[PDB]
RNA sequence: CGACUUACCAACCCGAUGCAAACUGCGAAUACCGGAGAAUGUUAUCACGGGAGACACACGGCGGGUGCUAACGUCCGUC
RNA sequence: UCCUCCUAAAGAGUAACGGAGGAGCACGAAGGUUGGCUAAUCCUGGUCGGACAUCAGGAGGUUAGUGCAAUGGCAUAAGCCAGCUUGACUGCGAGCGUGACGGCGCGAGCAGGUGCGAAAGCAGGUCAUAGUGAUCCGGUGGUUCUGAAUGGAAGGGCCAUC
RNA sequence: CCGCCGCCG
RNA sequence: CGGUGAUUGGCGCAGCCUGGUAGCGCACUUCGUUCGGGACGAAGGGGUCGGAGGUUCGAAUCCUCUAUCACCGACCA
């Protein structure tokens, strides 16, 4: 409908339908988040169903990645949003922005993603929260930091 | 049953919080309504919370 | 806006003596055209509309407005406030230009023609014909289409029978069938 | 002595009666913000010197005489109040 | 928190008791002359689940939590656990080899299978009517003697085993039932 | 017997029997019955008044049935209690008033009717009497 | 692809006829609340403070539910 | 237990294992305010199209609708849509209504602080009545209010609340 | 591996 | 007498719980296989949920009334 041609002005490429399906059966890497909204689930559900997600493209009610917001999800979620996923282990990893910002603000981000991990206390959690946290730039630095502070 | 209770709390230094109720399986995002403040006086934009 | 002037002082000195009218404000003129697109299959995508909404945009001049359903029935699996149509209500300076562009170079191209049936009166004044195709137009490029499904255009008239408006339509020669 | 089965009531239902109904009646000096007619829907219309509460309760907004009228093209009944 | 007494759950209500939580299937319901009344309620276990039998009286009552069963649709495998997918509200679902035992080979993909939901996240699997797959390992069956019925033994693309006859040797698409996993018919 | 089709309520109150009739006078046939005796008349007595007069009329002719019961009468089981609930609708009864015609007749002479409606008030529990379709 | 014949049932309306606790385009008698006045009554009024008894009622008149328009039956109103 | 109607006898109240139905919610718009609008169902005409999609016209009159039963109610609309928004705000509240009481319900207006409208004005929830349980104990946040010699804290108190 | 019987003169 | 859960294709049974679809196994029909039949393979047909009335945009499902048929049985004296 309406918001095949509202969610362009949000930033993303390429917005539409079961043509993009196609896409989907040829395994083009140039995406790496879907997001959809709750009337074309019929589409992801129904065929891209095991490229999608060992792809890990996300459609969740539990994250917000199909809201009927579709205008502004991508203001800010295109801009400065990284998805947690899911390990077999303890781990999750995820990514620091560019070198040269603001180091005094990615030390509060990495503040701010203490209250975002410890917003779900699944309530089944073992003897820690946090054990070990390091953050290395890409495959020189060992920076090893704390859980409390 | 459906419809859980959450906690609004004030965005300013007090510690003043209105509850409410919000359906979380239907518009799960955060609500920031704007109310008046009865302790700093001012018209302060509440966050949700639990 | 050619058979606008046409209507101003031919048509109406024809109508002023067939129906001994003493006013000039008593003869009935056209108020508006409507084109509804009754597409009706709209409940497997949302973008048959949009290439059926699309398709108003080269027979008439601007945008249909997309209809909501006003009831809902059990025998077409349709919900209340669902768009089943979308319209196009055309008065004032192009009604008279639809109207140029249909008797002329669209109603010829009626494919099996014979002519116009005089018997879609409503006994108010108000003429409704059926198109069957949109290669009928000139503005259609008989290659974005993809369905057989034309639509009606409803000639709203300001008589009050069906003999009072038959000669109002006379004037620009409507086929007759 | 023999005793046959007997059966049920799926009834037997009732509310708490919620005393509706006029309480003042006309011609009676009443003081301001005193209800003068109880009702579910607006049997009786707010006139002058008279409010509206929000359980449709007409409720007096000066001091005075309690006034029937049966104002209106629908013919409906208004009270007001002539301020004493 | 609920409450059901003997004279409440008598059809499709579960009750929860230590647990695992059980089903009713079928009651009756005697009101005998000097004692107390009492009901057959011929319970149906879930997570095992065979069956258990008990004579609940007039005392007492149960907790009955999760009843939830609906609609899911299979489309992913990793590993060992499984996931399903919503049509009527879009979400997400993990599955364990301890909710697919006994079931794990007839459902390969997209079909319209149904779980039974009870606290995090299923606790068993039930597939579909037919589903339709594909031998691999079959040999080229030569007619024989052959002066009767079969017939020869089929390995199959998941790694179950069919009974199948002679005229599909090598890549051949049939759909069978999961009831009991015989062949019925092949696809065309 | 003649009972109604999808009624608003099953079951009713008892109901007194007070006040006079309103159908006086006889309107559409030559002769009518007029009842006396302020009493009730079930479905079955309608229907078996019904049987006894269109024959002595010899069937050509049209009767008319200026009266319709409409009002249940509940009927307790045998050997059971009081309290418990209100019994089941067994049949119908119209609470006839003094002064309320019962039947109505044309097509037949003044003899013939005089030994119709006599045949047709034995069968009835209330007390009525022969009168005659008054001008204006 | 065309259907004609047509002792039979029947809607919305027109005209007439009834019925209803859970129908109201009409509408009393009493009761009830509010004011004024006359006569009468050991303040019969209301507000406090001390002390109880009682909370199994029954019959009849009227108005009803229920029961079989049965009961010295049962359940309410009022005297 | 709570809500609607009748029984209930023209104020209110009024019982029975008397006649009937519903509730243990929903909503950040379905609330506030400003602006604009008036249905049901038949009839005629009309591409696919039919008893019923959308369009055009009239009869018709609120028989429609009101998040949900039932009565009462509503056209100035409480019915429907849109723009803009959070008054679903804090401290009070003369007064009465209803209850044995615990309690419940209406509340003009004042003070501070906003919303909408040019402005008059309106808003401390939703057309109203059902969607809910007293205390004790226990948990979270705030506030020197107390704090067992003193200075602190623990534990209590107040307030918001589970 | 599997392969039952074939109405009465 | 009361109470409770059923009736769904010729037959036996699902589905109902938590509403948008009516199935499964035989039986039946046709073909192949056999000298022919049974059995076995291939293709296919068959009802629209006991009846009636509500609720609802929509009812086999959710409620109500009877109709029909099973099982619980008529306790203390």
């Amino acid at each position: 409908g309406a918001n095949a041609e509202a969610a362009k002005a949000a930033g993303a490429e390429l917005v539409g339908m079961e043509d993009l399906a196609d896409q989907i059966k040829k395994g083009e890497m140039n995406f790496d988040v879907v997001i959809a909204s709750p009337d074309a689930m019929r589409v992801v559900g129904q065929l891209g169903q095991v490229l999608g997600p060992r792809g890990l493209m996300p459609n969740p009610k539990v994250g917000t990645v199909t809201p009927n917001v579709a205008e502004a999800v991508k203001n800010a979620k295109a801009g400065q949003v990284r998805y947690r996923n899911d390990k077999n282990g303890i781990i999750h990893t995820t990514i620091g922005k560019v070198d040269f910002d603001a180091d005094k603000l990615k030390e509060n981000l990495e503040a701010l993603l203490v209250a975002l991990k410890k917003a779900k206390p699944t309530q089944a959690k073992g003897v820690y929260i946090k054990k070990v946290s390091i953050s290395t730039t890409m495959g020189a630095g060992v920076a090893v930091d704390q859980a409390g502070l | 049953g459906i419809r859980e209770k959450i906690k609004l709390v004030s965005s300013a230094g007090t510690g003043h919080f209105y509850t409410t109720t919000k359906n979380k399986r239907t518009k799960p995002e955060k609500l920031e309504l704007k109310k008046f403040d009865p302790v700093v006086r001012q018209h302060v934009i509440y966050k949700e919370a639990k | 806006a050619k058979l606008h002037d046409y209507y101003k002082d031919e048509v109406v000195k024809k109508l002023m003596t067939e129906f001994n009218y003493n006013s000039v404000m008593q003869v009935p003129r056209v108020e508006k055209i409507t084109l509804n697109m009754g597409v009706g299959e709209a409940i497997a995508d949302k973008k048959l509309l949009d290439n059926a909404a699309a398709d108003l945009a080269a027979i008439s001049g601007q945008k249909p407005l997309i209809t909501k359903a006003r009831k809902s029935v059990a025998g077409f699996k349709i919900r209340q406030g669902y768009p089943i149509g979308c319209k196009v209500t055309l008065r004032g300076e192009r009604m008279w230009e639809f109207f140029e562009r249909l008797i002329t170079i669209a109603v010829p191209r009626i494919r099996d023609f014979r002519g116009l049936s005089a018997k879609s009166f409503d006994g108010r004044g108000n003429y409704s014909m059926g198109v069957r195709e949109q290669i009928i137009f000139p503005e259609i490029d008989y290659d974005k289409v993809d369905r057989v499904r034309g639509l009606d255009i409803t000639i709203t008239t300001t008589a009050k029978s069906d003999e009072e408006g038959r000669a109002l339509l006379a004037a620009f020669d409507f086929p007759f069938r | 002595a023999h005793k046959k089965g007997l059966g049920s009531t799926r009834n037997g239902r009732d509310s708490e009666a919620k005393r509706l109904g006029v309480k003042r009646f006309g011609g009676e000096s009443v003081l301001a913000g005193s209800i003068i007619v109880r009702q579910r829907g607006t049997k009786f219309h707010a006139g002058a010197n008279v409010g509206c509460g929000r359980d449709h309760t007409l409720f007096a907004k000066a001091d005075g005489k309690v006034k029937f009228e049966v104002k209106g093209p629908k013919n409906r009944k208004f009270i007001s109040i002539e301020a004493e | 928190m609920a409450t059901y007494y003997s004279n409440d759950f008598r059809a499709g209500l579960k009750i929860m008791l230590d647990g695992e939580p059980y089903a009713v299937e079928a009651s009756e319901f005697v009101k005998p002359g000097k004692g107390q009344a009492f009901a057959r309620v011929k319970l149906r276990r879930l997570l095992t689940g065979t069956r258990v039998e008990k004579t609940f009286k007039s005392t007492d009552s149960a907790e009955g939590a999760d009843v939830v069963d609906m609609n899911l649709t299979y489309l992913y495998n990793d590993g060992e656990f499984w996931h399903f997918m919503n049509n009527e509200t879009f979400e997400q679902l993990s599955a364990d080899a301890k909710a697919i035992g006994d079931n794990a080979k007839w459902l390969l993909d997209q079909a319209e299978c149904i779980v039974t939901l009870w606290n995090g996240q299923p606790i068993s699997v039930t597939p579909p009517n037919f589903v339709e797959l594909e031998i691999v390992d079959t040999d080229p069956g030569l007619k024989g003697d052959t002066a009767g019925t079969g017939g020869k033994p089929a390995t199959l693309s998941t790694g179950a085993v069919v009974k199948v006859p002679l005229f599909v040797q090598i890549g051949e698409v049939i759909k069978v039932d999961t009831r009991s996993g015989e062949y019925v018919s092949r696809v065309k | 017997m003649l009972q109604p089709k999808r009624t608003k309520f099953r079951k009713m109150h008892k109901g007194r029997n007070r006040g006079l009739a309103q159908g006086t006078d006889v309107s559409f046939g030559s002769f009518g019955l007029k009842a006396v005796g302020r009493g009730r008349l079930t479905a079955r007595q309608i229907e078996a008044a019904r049987r006894a007069m269109t024959r002595a009329v010899k069937r050509q002719g049209k009767i008319w049935i200026r009266v319709f019961p409409d009002k249940p009468i509940t009927e307790k089981p045998l050997a059971v209690r009081m309290g418990k609930g209100k019994g089941n609708v067994e049949y119908w009864v119209a609470l006839i008033q003094p002064g309320k015609v019962l039947y109505e007749m044309d097509g037949v002479p003044e003899e013939l009717a005089r030994e119709a409606f006599k045949l047709a008030a034995a069968k009835l529990p209330i007390k009525t009497t022969f009168v005659t379709k008054t001008v204006m």
